[PDB]
């Protein structure tokens, strides 16, 4: 029974029309807040005269 | 409002993302060198 008996082709369409979107692409932003926090005071006391 | 002490006002920094990367990596270049068709 040596034959061949079928076969599969590497075929593709060309997409002069937009048959296929493939894969998306978009835009993305993340925001990340840095609030500044005061520290403790240090201090050098002079006579006020 | 005795301590006015900004809260909502800040900087605002934009990371820059655009690239204009050169056709395929130097890795991939170096092994298939490109001819333009």
């Amino acid at each position: 029974d040596l034959a061949v008996i079928g076969f599969e082709l590497d075929t593709r369409f060309t997409n002069t029309n937009r048959r296929q979107r493939g894969h998306l692409l978009q835009t993305r932003a993340l925001q990340f807040r840095h609030p500044i926090p005061m520290h403790a005071p240090v201090t050098l006391p002079m006579d006020t005269m | 409002n005795y301590n006015e002490k900004s809260q909502r006002d800040f900087r605002v920094v934009t990371i820059g993302y655009n690239l204009a990367a050169s056709r395929q990596d130097e890795f991939a270049e170096r092994i298939y060198p490109t001819t333009v068709i």
